[PDB]
Parts: C-alpha cells; sequence; structure tokens
C-alpha cells in the first residue's frame, strides 16, 4: 500500500495536486494513521526499554523473565508510555505460569516484520513533508511519527 | 576519567554560574536511570 502511495507521489512538484490530495487523505484518516504510528513507536520504545539498565535491574528472576506487576511498575518508572499503552503492552506480552514474561522475545517479536513497513511509512512521510512545506497537519503527523 | 571525581562531590557547580545543573540532569535522566542511580552518581539525596 505504501509502495503505491510512494509511486503516486513520484514525479510530484512542490505543493502538487496529488500531494495535497494525499495530505487530505491523511487528515481524513487521522485516527487510523495515529494508531499505526503509535504502534510502531510504542514497540520501538519497548525494545529500547527492554535493553535499558533500569528495566534490567527491575528484572530479578535468574531465568531471564520479568513478572507482570514488575513489568508494569518498571514501565511506570520509565514513565514513557501512558496507562492504556501499558495495558496494551501487557495484553500483547505472553503470559507464562504466574504471569511470567520473556522480555527479550517480547521486544524482538514484532520488530523484524514491522521494520519494512515502518521504513516505507518513514519514506512516505519524509517525501510528503519535503514536498509540501508549511503544512501544520503534516507537521502534526511528523511529531507523532 | 578525572572529571569523574566531581560527579558526586557536593561542591561540583562551584566557580560556575549554574548551581542547579545537577538537579536539571537529575530531572532529565531520572526517567532512564530510576533517579536513584542518578542520585548516587551525582551525589545528591532525593529527600534532602
Amino acid at each position: 500500500m505504501v509502495v503505491m502511495l510512494l509511486s503516486l507521489l513520484e514525479g510530484n512538484v512542490v505543493n502538487g495536486m496529488i500531494a495535497r490530495q494525499m495530505v487530505d487523505m491523511l487528515v481524513e484518516s487521522s485516527s487510523n494513521v495515529e494508531m499505526i504510528l503509535k504502534f510502531f513507536d510504542m514497540f520501538l520504545k519497548l525494545k529500547d526499554i527492554v535493553g535499558s539498565e533500569a528495566f534490567q535491574d527491575y528484572v530479578t528472576d535468574p531465568r531471564g523473565l520479568i513478572s507482570k506487576k514488575d513489568f508494569q511498575k518498571a514501565m511506570d518508572s520509565q514513565k514513557q508510555f501512558t496507562g492504556p499503552e501499558i495495558q496494551f503492552l501487557l495484553s500483547c506480552s505472553e503470559a507464562d505460569e504466574n504471569e511470567m514474561i520473556n522480555f527479550e522475545e517480547f521486544a524482538n517479536r514484532f520488530q523484524e516484520p514491522a521494520r519494512d513497513i515502518g521504513f516505507n511509512v518513514a519514506v512516505l512521510l519524509t517525501n510528503l513533508s519535503e514536498h509540501v512545506p508549511h503544512d501544520p497537519r503534516l507537521r502534526n503527523f511528523l511529531e507523532l511519527a | 576519567q578525572w572529571d569523574r571525581l566531581v560527579l558526586n562531590t557536593p561542591s561540583f557547580p562551584s566557580n560556575y554560574w549554574d548551581k542547579f545543573v545537577k538537579r536539571k540532569v537529575l530531572d532529565k535522566h531520572g526517567d532512564i536511570f530510576g533517579r536513584e542511580r542518578i542520585a548516587e552518581l551525582l551525589g545528591m539525596d532525593l529527600a534532602s
């Protein structure tokens, strides 16, 4: 899909008709785009926090596992995700016996397949931003992504 | 490696116009280091 959008944007002048139509597209589907971008950045920051030494010292079990409550309070102390985001991360994380979570696999589960689509979305947003300057809505999408 | 010494010293920001640089660094890196490692490294007490 993003490949089609990029192909449409190919050969477009600054402030072109197709570029404006795609910006109107984005502001029409704002909530969907926000959810997708939030997904990508949430799992990126999750991978960053899994490797953080604060979360490492929060991890206590010698079997390389982090508890559900310990996981929640560790992300609370990081204070990077909002509460619904913490609940969504808890839902996505696997629940072993006694709600036991493998942080390494949780971080490295959704990063390989999402890498290509995240890169394509980044290319699309960079192309749109650099061909449609002075656009507050696209600036908002850039801030979210 | 020698400036590592004045990280925890209470008189770190002396002879310098800014005296709250330690607090600012604590504020911006507590979310990463749990604020306790920052307190230990830069030599403050959070309650104090």
